[PDB]
């Protein structure tokens, strides 16, 4: 059913700026009775999406006279044109013309800055942890820009694959990088037989792919 | 304040049930719809369906036949969405929304209504300490962290000194591993007094009654 698709899905943006979030509908959005219904959304952090625009160019009540909505058939943007410190969030759309209603994916709206790399980091598992039987390895790679970044956890030659948690933080709001943590699980006996463990990071920064190990 | 409340964060096995209430406050409760949509984490929002409130009858979208029941009360102002026999993948937060007949939107959206499903039981965590071996280049920084493994439920609280080594700190969303969650935590000191001044993490898990601190120590 009338599969809606946003892109970009982050858009890096100087508080400031002209943002112009688009998306792309399956199938046409006119209706028989001579109407687009295609809705834009705003859901800030842990929240519910909120009405900003009814079909295709009015603005909600409340909505400032800011933002624009655009488009026909199966093509539509919105614009803000001062983006500013109150609109940080995702921007879904949907439509209504064909039944069941559809979402887009969001494109959240980003603060833009200044390249970071990782600052790598890595540690093996304690004595707590050993004496239980299991062994995890953890790599924090932290506070990077932008939110690409690739983990490559080698073990010696034979990297492993089939063992890892990652996760990530959203956009830190103090001086806006990422942080991010690898964590390897093994059980303490995989664990003694092996010595080396290194934490290859690559971000599009450090050419030489950043690599920080400790060989037990 | 035109408002649509919806009822607590659920947590069931698989195979019980759930009765999210969703009640209209401020509005002519029949002149709108109440749609439900689920949001999925990572998912894309379903919508699920609708309900007419004159007439009564529920509109399932087909993809949730059988165990999705629609209901309400109106005298009650009330809207209900009843999983019946519930199963893992359904894990989503579901928003009830009034759509207005005209323009065809939602514009008043429910605050939320999580349920987690899970076999598991309420474990402890197991908080152990993670320190640099022998590793020095950091610049005149180092990074000492905890990594929190194996509760259930959520949430887990770490905070650093008793909540006082707050920036520096980084504390990464709870993963699954294997039935239970697994969380890390770390913080970036100025390295001039480290290990000369303590640096202890403290992890408060409420769903067990569990507080631990342990001093992150070189060795
Ligand atoms: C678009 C549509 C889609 C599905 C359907 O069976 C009816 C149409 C027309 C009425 C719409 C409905 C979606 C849900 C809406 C928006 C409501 O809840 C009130 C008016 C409703």
């Amino acid at each position: 059913d009338v599969v809606m698709t946003q892109i970009p899905l982050s858009l890096p943006v100087n508080l400031g700026d002209q943002a112009s979030i688009s998306c792309r509908s399956s199938q046409s959005l006119i209706h028989s009775n001579g109407n687009t219904y295609l809705h834009w959304y705003l859901q800030k952090p842990g929240q519910s999406p909120k009405l900003l625009m009814y079909k295709v160019s009015n603005r909600f009540y409340g909505v400032p006279d800011r933002f624009s909505g655009s488009g026909s058939g199966t093509d539509f943007t919105l614009k803000i044109s001062r983006v500013e410190a109150e609109d940080l969030g995702i921007y879904f759309c949907s439509q209504s013309s064909h039944v069941p209603p559809t979402f887009g994916g969001g494109t959240k709206l980003e603060i833009k800055r200044a390249d970071a790399a990782p600052t790598v980091s890595i540690f093996p598992p304690s004595s707590e942890q050993l004496t239980s039987g299991g062994a995890s390895v953890v790599c924090f790679l932290n506070n990077f820009y932008p939110k690409d970044i690739n983990v490559k956890w080698k073990i010696d030659g034979s990297e492993r694959q089939n063992g890892v948690l990652n996760s990530w933080t959203d956009q830190d709001s103090k001086d806006s990088t990422y942080s991010m943590s690898s964590t390897l699980t093994l059980t303490k006996d995989e664990y003694e037989r092996h010595n080396s463990y290194t934490c290859e990071a690559t971000h599009k920064t450090s050419t030489s792919p950043i690599v920080k190990s400790f060989n037990r | 304040q035109i408002q649509l409340v919806q009822s607590g964060p659920e947590l069931k096995k698989p195979g019980e049930t759930v009765k999210i209430s969703c009640k209209a406050s401020g509005y002519a409760f029949t002149n709108y719809g109440v749609n439900w949509v689920k949001e999925a984490p990572g998912k894309e929002l379903k919508w699920m369906g609708w309900i007419n409130i004159y007439t009564g009858e529920p509109t399932y979208v087909d993809d949730f036949k059988g165990r999705f029941a629609f209901s309400l009360e109106t005298s009650a102002s009330t809207a209900y969405l009843e999983i019946n026999n519930l199963k893992n993948e359904d894990t989503a937060t579901y928003f009830c929304t009034r759509g207005d007949y005209v323009n065809w939107y939602f514009d008043v959206w429910g605050a939320g209504t999580t349920v987690t499903v899970s076999s598991a039981k309420t474990t402890p965590p197991s908080v152990y300490p993670l320190a640099p071996g022998s590793a020095a280049q950091t610049n005149s920084m180092v990074t000492l962290g905890c990594l929190v493994k194996g509760y259930f439920p959520e949430p887990v609280t770490v905070t650093w000194n008793s909540g006082s080594l707050s920036s520096g700190v980084h504390t990464f969303p709870a993963v699954l591993q294997s039935d239970l969650y697994t969380l890390s935590s770390s913080v970036t000191v100025p390295s001039s007094p480290r290990p000369s001044e303590t640096v202890t993490c403290n992890v408060a898990h409420p769903a067990s009654s569990t507080k631990v601190d342990k001093k992150i120590v070189p060795r």
